[PDB]
């Protein structure tokens, strides 16, 4: 009962800094002036730009 | 050869922004009109 593992961990913080991490999927490019919704950098919301 | 604090260590909590906001905090921060 004491099989091998090196244990791992999560990373992870709520918002109180710069944003700067993710795995970088299509990456759109951005549009304004049009209240549509943005996934914006993660933090998400609609309304205008 | 102490000395009086009048306006000292005054930060903002954190990296967010805010605008315009009579707002509220509490963390590890300096006691006030204290003598350093
Ligand atoms: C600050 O506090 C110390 C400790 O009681 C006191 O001796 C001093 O007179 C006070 N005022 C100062 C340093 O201006």
């Amino acid at each position: 009962g004491y099989q091998p593992y090196r244990v791992v961990v999560l990373s992870f913080e709520l918002l109180h800094a710069p944003a700067t991490v993710c795995g970088p999927k299509k990456s759109t490019n951005l549009v304004k002036n049009k209240c549509v919704n943005f996934n914006f950098n993660g933090l998400t919301g609609t309304g205008v730009l | 050869a102490y000395t009086n604090s009048f306006t000292r260590g005054v930060y903002y909590p954190d990296k967010v922004f805010r605008s315009s906001v009579l707002h509220s905090t509490q963390d590890l921060f300096l006691p006030f009109f204290s003598n350093v």
